[PDB]
This record gives C-alpha cells, structure tokens and sequence, in this order.
C-alpha cells in the first residue's frame, strides 16, 4: 500500500477556475474503509471518491478538496493523512508551491530550409527550456485564434542534462499548410508556467 | 481611480437579424485572457474567449448569423497574472427585421439647408411598437434619438452637415430591448 | 493476471549482437510455477528469470529467447504461450517484424536566431517524423564521434495528429557552446529505424 | 571478386612507445558502423567504433600514448545494413623505443652517388636481437629491408634519390614482432 499526492494542475489553475488537488491512496484489496484528513479545513470540504479499481489487488482511493485555487498561490503548505481499512500506521503526504523556480525560456523555430521548399506542409517547432517545476501548458496560435489541441503536438517535460541547475524542457510542434506561410499570416506559441509572471508568456512567428 | 478599458462596435452596432459585425475591445497587455460576457439574467456568461497579449493592436471580437441569441449587453474580461481581474464598461447590442417595417417621412424637402428646421414623422400604422429609434448610417451607436409617442416626432433643429446621409427609423417594444423591427425606407438627406 | 510480449530494442539490434525478445507474465500472488513455449525451437533455447516482485499482488515473471537477430529480419512470426501456476486457461501472446512501415523524415534545425547572438550556449534540434513503428534511436554526433547519450536529450515517439496514415515523431536538443558553432566544426543528427533501407541514416549541419 | 577496402597510416606507421598517429581506413559509405580491430589471440577485438556515413572522406582512427598493447595485427570492419560485414585487408602497427638503439654505420661517406654501391652495417653488441629492420623516414610502412645475420648487410645497390634522406635501425626479436629497440644513429644521405 502507498499514498500519493497531486498537485493541482497549470491547465484548470489558468484556463479554468476550479484546482481540486488529488491524495490518492494504492493498493491493498480493501473494502476502502480508508478517512482522510486535509489542511486548509471547513472553507471548503474534503470529497472522496470511487474505489477505482487499480489494477490487480491495489484498487486504489482518491480525495480531493476542491476551490483551493487562492491558497496554492500564497504558498500555504497542504497535508494529507489517510488510515486504511488494513493495520499498521496511517499514512501521510504533503506538498506546497515549489520553492526554488527559474522562468521558462520559450523559442519558436522555423520550418526546414529543405523542406520548405517543397511547398506542402511544414514544421513550426516550440521550445520551453530551463524552467521550474516540470508542469507547464503550451498552446498554439494562429492568427489570434487558439488551435484544438488535436492541430499540434506537443512533447512532454523531461530534465535536460544540465549543468548543477536541475532544469527542464518541453517541444511542440504544428503542422500547417504553405500557402498559409507564404502568405503572410501569423502563428504564435505561448507557455504558461507556475514562475512566469504575466503567467504565460508569448512569443510570435514571421518569417 | 482608473477609466476601465473600452468597448467598440466598429460598424454599426445594429444588425439585421442573421448579420455580422466587428466588435472590439481594449487590450490590457498584462492579460493573457479575454473573455467576452453578455450580461444574461443576472451575471454574465462566456461567449468566446481570445487568448494571448496585444503588444500591438486591440483585441476584437466577430459576432456572425446575428441571433435573438446574441443581442443583450456585451462586456469584455480580462485577466491578469493569478488573480486580477478587470472588466470593462458596458456595450449593447440589437437585431432588426423582425417586426415589420415603419414607414418615416418629411415636412420638408430631401436637401434641407439646415439655417432652418426639419421634423421627421416615422411610425407604424399597424405595428404598436413601444418606442422608436431613427437610426442614422454609419454612427457607430445607439441612434441619437428615440421617442415613445404616437407620432415619432423627431426634428433636427438647425440640422448641419455631420447631420447628412441615409436615415431609415426602426420599431421598438417594452421587454425586447434588443429585438427591433425591419428597417423602414431610406432618407438621403443632403 | 496478464501476458505481454516485449519486441527485440533497435538499440540491441543496430548497436550490438544480442537481440532477446521478452514475454513477461505480470500478477497473481503465484509461485511462478508457469511453463513458456516459443515458436523457432532448438536452434537456441529459452530461458526464465526472476519473479521480479511486481509492486502490489503481481511478481512478474518473463522471459527470453537469445540469439535470435535474424529471424526477426527476415519478418517469420513468433508465438509466446504461457500456462500459469493458478487456474482457467492459460495465456498466450504473438509479435512479428510489423508489415506497414514508412521511412522516417529527419531534419535538424537550426539554434535560434536571438539566442546565438547571446553567444553562450545554443541549441541544436533533431527532428524525427512520419514513420513505422514509434521505436527510433537517435544519436547525436560531433566531427565524427559519438557523444555520449548524457550530452543531448533526447523525446520519445508519439503519434502526431496525422491525416489518415498513422505515423509518429521524435524530437531530440543538442546544447552546445557558441565558439564551437561559430568556428566551424561539424555536427550530425542520424536515426536508425526499422522500416530505413540503410539502417541509420545521417544528416548533418553546418551554418 | 572484390578488392576489400585498404587500411593506411598516414603517418610513418611505426612510433615510440607512447607515440601518436593518424591511422586511417577506407570508406564504404552504405555502412554505418566501422569497426577498429586487433586480431588479437585467435580472433579479433574492438578497440575503436566510429559510426556514421562518409559521403565525403575516408574514415580515420588515431592511437595515441602507442603502447605495447597497442601493437599488432589491425584491420577495419564494416557493418551494411542488417547482415552484411565486409572487412579490410590486414594492417599491422609496431612500437619503438623498448631494447637499446642498434649502431649503424656506412663503408664510404654520408652523400654516394648512386652508380655504385652502399651497404649499411647495422648492429647491437649487447642486445642479441633475433633480427634488425632499417627504416627510412616519411615512407609510410614496414621497412623495405629485414635480416636476420649477425651483422646487417644492407646494402642499396645502385641507388637513386627516391632512396635518401634519413635513415636509421631497429632491433627486433622472435615473439615480439610488434615490440622494436631505440631508435639507433641517423644517416643523413643525400
Ligand atoms: C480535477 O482536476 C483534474 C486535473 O488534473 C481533472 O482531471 C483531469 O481532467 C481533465 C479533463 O479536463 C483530463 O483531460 C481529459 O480531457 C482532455 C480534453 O481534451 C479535449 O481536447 C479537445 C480538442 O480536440 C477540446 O476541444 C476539448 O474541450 C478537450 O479539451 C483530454 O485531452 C485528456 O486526455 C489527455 O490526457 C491524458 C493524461 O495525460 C493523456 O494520457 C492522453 O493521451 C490525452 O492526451 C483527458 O481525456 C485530464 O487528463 C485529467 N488529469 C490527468 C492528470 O489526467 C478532473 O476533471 C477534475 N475533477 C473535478 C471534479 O473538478
Ligand atoms: C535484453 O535486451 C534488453 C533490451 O530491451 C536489455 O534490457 C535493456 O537493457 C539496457 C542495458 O543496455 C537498458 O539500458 C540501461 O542502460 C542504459 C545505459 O546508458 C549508459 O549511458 C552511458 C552514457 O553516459 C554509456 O556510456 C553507457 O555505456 C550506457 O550506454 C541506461 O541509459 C538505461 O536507462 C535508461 O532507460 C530507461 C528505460 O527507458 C529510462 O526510463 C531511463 O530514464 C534511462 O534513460 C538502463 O539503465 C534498457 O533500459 C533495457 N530495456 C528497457 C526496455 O528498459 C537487457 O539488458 C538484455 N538482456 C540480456 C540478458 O541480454
Ligand atoms: C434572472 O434570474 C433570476 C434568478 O436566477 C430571476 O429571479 C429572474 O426572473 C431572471 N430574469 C431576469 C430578467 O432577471
Ligand atoms: C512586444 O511584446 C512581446 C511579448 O508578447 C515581446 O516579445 C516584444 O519584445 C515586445 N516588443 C518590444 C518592442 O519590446
Ligand atoms: C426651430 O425650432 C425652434 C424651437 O421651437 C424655433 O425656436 C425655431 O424658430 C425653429 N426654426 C425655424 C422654424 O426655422
Ligand atoms: C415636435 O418637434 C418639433 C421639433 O422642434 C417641435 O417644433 C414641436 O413643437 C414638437 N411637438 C411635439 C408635440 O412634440
Ligand atoms: C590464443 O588462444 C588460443 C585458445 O584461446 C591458445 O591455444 C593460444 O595459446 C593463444 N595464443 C596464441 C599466440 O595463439
Ligand atoms: C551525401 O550523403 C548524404 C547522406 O549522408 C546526403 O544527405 C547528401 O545528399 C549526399 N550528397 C549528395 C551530393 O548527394
Ligand atoms: C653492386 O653490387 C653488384 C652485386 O654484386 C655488383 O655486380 C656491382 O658491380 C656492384 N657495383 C659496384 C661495386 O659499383
Ligand atoms: C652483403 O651485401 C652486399 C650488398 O650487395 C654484397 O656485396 C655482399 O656480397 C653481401 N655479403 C653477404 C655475406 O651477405
């Protein structure tokens, strides 16, 4: 049996309005007798949820709190202690907004040279790079229209080999007709991230 | 105190029901996100939602197929860093060709040299419209005159010539403030 | 309980001489008394390992095949077929060399334009797209040594979103120092990949 | 039939122990992976891997800090596509530098004029070495004149000037073929 913890996530912090924020206790065919205790209390209050069971014989139980979107921004360190319906010593967890950061540096790229010639479709590539916790949102634009996240790929974070400074770094790449590029209109990438002060922060393209 | 950023209709902000314009807000660059409200029954409710800073231009918004649906009061929102968020003072908007068509006319001639008066008369025979609104091309608003007694008396005064153009007069009821009769026959004032 | 069946690793084939082939049986709190059959026979024999104690109620338990490079060139299916130490019917699994393919498409673009002129350190992008199956090697070169892997990272395979054709991409950054660049010295990008009639194919870099 | 791909050193292919040069093979530019070997007791080992194409160039090793393990029998492999391996003919490498310099000397002066003869009398009379090769300068191989007497005659006959510059003399023994004396007294003819 383990318990976890999950951090709300930059998706529903920026674009939405309702972080939960997930302890999540695994493992132990239990009839999920379980209880679960939270830090910021009564504000709002705890909700669990189904025995969605795990595979094998974890079927694990999550909780969430849900409105905590204030109390994350202020730091605020959050506890989570859960005692199981098995024997033992409960178990607990516990996280904050990370402390050490380092801003985003954010590079959108050009198509080939090679490949751009031959008038088709191309690569717009994005690059985050250098950043603070690993969670970060990038998001396409064209003209000043969001793209369905079903129009470009996007990579996720991975430590970078880096030199002390345990950093980061994240791809993206759009697709996109030539006669759009050649015409003249405009894409732009954006990364949000938990350092970045303006939250996102946007960089263009031209060529 | 501050102003609050504005709200622009660059063309008309009256549209035949099924009509589109180019609406447009003021751009805080230190707001990522913009939300475009129309204050429906009590609060406000999301229509499209732009993303992104405006290190250059203002944002706009495009209302297209103009609905029933889309009439009301429009509000920009906007979105700074983790918490601040600043509004805008309000916009509204109307559909015509939904009633039927006033009829308007003059006391004088088509060119009159404005030294002097002109009344303009504009009403429905069979059509009890609440008030009505004489709406003027071009002008970027809500027109400059609107009545509610049985004739649309409507003079100019001494008219001058930013007082010149086509004009046409629209029907008006109680609770459709933002549903308006078809556009009635045009006056080329000169 | 589950079965699955592990391919031969295109680094093991290109870069070695010991392709395996895994079939590991995964969960049941068992023995592992099991029993693996596997299809070409004799020539070299099977082999079991550990019950590798799969978190939860699982011990894994696989296996391994050496020796057998060629017979996966030349496509010949092969068939892995366990019957397990608890009860029903036992389990059985089947891969081979897969049937579509499509080369990849590689392009190593180039270091941002506003980040060189910082003349620092910058960064040399590789760009994997539209092939066969997701497993691709990607491995960085300077005049003509292998970096370490430790030296570039290096994105997995995911399918982009494609019309039609199911193909996927890999991205992979190089971070190297601006003298280099700026005095001449070559650098490469080459992919191996199944479907690649040459194997590995290089392209390379100048400025 | 095939030739096979050459194998050279570009450099003078025999150095002090602990010496640096530029071996180098040739290229099959459908083969990727280019293997460095030492047929080494009964077969062959890695030392070097260089992969990648050569669409350009031929492919170069460099053994540098030349050791006694570092002397022998090398030879290239190359690996095309999914089972071809195709090899290179045999080069062999060889250290200076281990016994004593041999002494040579001449029978008449340092610059004869080649239509009539020159032997060169090369020997150690301390170290008995199995055998003793003469080697010139710049000429890139195993030296064109090896005995095995007690004295070394080498003479050159009637030379000519692609025979001159500097010259000098290496012990040598039985199983250590890849393991010389000193480097002896040069003989500057010219
Ligand atoms: C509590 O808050 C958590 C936050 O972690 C929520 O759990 C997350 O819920 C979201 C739902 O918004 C999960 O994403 C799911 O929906 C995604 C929607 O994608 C759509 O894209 C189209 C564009 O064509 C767009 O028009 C739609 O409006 C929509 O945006 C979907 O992409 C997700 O799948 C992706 O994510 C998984 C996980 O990484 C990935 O493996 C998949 O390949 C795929 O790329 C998903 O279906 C989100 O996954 C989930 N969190 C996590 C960590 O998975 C709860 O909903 C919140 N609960 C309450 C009560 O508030
Ligand atoms: C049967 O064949 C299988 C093939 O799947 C083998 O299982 C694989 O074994 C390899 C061992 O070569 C596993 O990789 C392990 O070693 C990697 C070595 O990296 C080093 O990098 C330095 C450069 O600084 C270099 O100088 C070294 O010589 C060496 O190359 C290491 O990178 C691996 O970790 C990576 O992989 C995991 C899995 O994706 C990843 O999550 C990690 O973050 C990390 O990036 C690893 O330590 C390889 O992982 C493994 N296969 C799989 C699928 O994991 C067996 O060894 C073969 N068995 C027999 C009996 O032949
Ligand atoms: C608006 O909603 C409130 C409560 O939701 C209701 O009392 C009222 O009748 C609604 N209509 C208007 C026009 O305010
Ligand atoms: C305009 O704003 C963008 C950020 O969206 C920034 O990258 C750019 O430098 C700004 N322009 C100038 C002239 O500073
Ligand atoms: C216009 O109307 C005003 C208001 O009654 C009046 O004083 C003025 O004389 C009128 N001008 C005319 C009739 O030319
Ligand atoms: C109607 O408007 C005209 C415009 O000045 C004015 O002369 C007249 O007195 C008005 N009459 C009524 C009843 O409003
Ligand atoms: C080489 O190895 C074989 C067997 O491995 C052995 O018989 C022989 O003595 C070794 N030495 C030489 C010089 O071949
Ligand atoms: C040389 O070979 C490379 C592949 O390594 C290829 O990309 C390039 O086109 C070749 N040069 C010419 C002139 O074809
Ligand atoms: C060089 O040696 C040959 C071989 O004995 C001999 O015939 C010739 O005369 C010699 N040349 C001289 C001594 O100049
Ligand atoms: C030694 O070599 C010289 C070179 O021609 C020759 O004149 C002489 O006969 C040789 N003698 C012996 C014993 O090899």
């Amino acid at each position: 049996p383990r318990l976890s913890l999950r951090r709300p996530a930059l998706e529903d912090l920026l674009l939405g309005s309702e972080a939960n924020l997930t302890c999540t206790l695994t493992g132990l065919k239990d009839p999920s007798g379980a209880t679960f205790t939270w830090t910021p209390s009564s504000g709002k209050n705890a909700v669990q949820q189904s025995p969605k069971r795990d595979p094998c014989g974890c079927y694990s139980v999550s909780s969430v709190l849900p409105g905590c979107a204030e109390p994350w921004n202020n730091r605020e360190t959050f506890t989570c202690t859960a005692n199981h319906p098995e024997l033992e010593t409960p178990l607990t967890a516990t996280i904050s907004k990370s402390g050490n950061t380092f801003r985003p540096e954010v590079h959108l790229l050009p198509p080939p040279s090679e490949e751009l010639a031959l008038n088709e479709l191309v690569t717009l590539t994005c690059l985050a790079r250098g950043f603070s916790p690993e969670d970060v949102l990038i998001r396409w634009l064209k003209g000043t229209e969001q793209l369905p996240r079903d129009k470009y790929l996007t990579w996720e974070s991975r430590k970078e080999p880096s030199q002390g400074t345990t950093t980061f770094a994240v791809t993206s790449i759009l697709r996109v007709a030539a006669e759009d590029w050649k015409k003249g209109d405009t894409f732009s990438c954006m990364v949000g991230h938990e350092a970045l002060p303006l939250a996102f922060t946007q960089k263009t393209i031209d060529r | 105190n501050f102003s609050t950023p504005f709200i622009s209709t660059r063309s008309s902000p009256v549209v035949p029901w099924g009509g589109s314009v180019r609406i447009q807000c003021q751009a805080i660059p230190d707001a990522y996100l913009i939300w475009l409200m129309m204050l429906k029954n009590s609060t406000y409710e999301k229509r499209d939602e732009k993303l992104g800073f405006w290190n250059d231009t203002t944002p706009e918004f495009v209302i297209d197929h103009m609905d029933a649906n889309k009439a009301g009061r429009y509000r920009c929102r906007y979105r700074i860093g983790f918490s601040r968020f600043r509004y805008s003072d309000t916009l509204e908007l109307v559909v015509t060709g939904l009633y039927g068509k006033p009829s308007l006319s003059v006391d004088r001639g088509p060119v009159l040299m404005p030294g002097e008066n002109i009344s303009v008369t504009c009403s429905s025979a069979h059509i009890p419209f609440d008030r009505f609104s004489l709406a003027k091309e071009g002008e970027l608003s809500l027109p400059q005159h609107q009545s509610g007694e049985h004739p649309a008396n409507f003079s100019l005064g001494p008219v001058d010539l930013n007082v010149s153009g086509s004009y046409r007069c629209y029907g008006w009821y109680n609770r459709s403030p933002y549903l308006w009769s078809f556009p009635s026959n045009a006056l080329e004032l000169v």
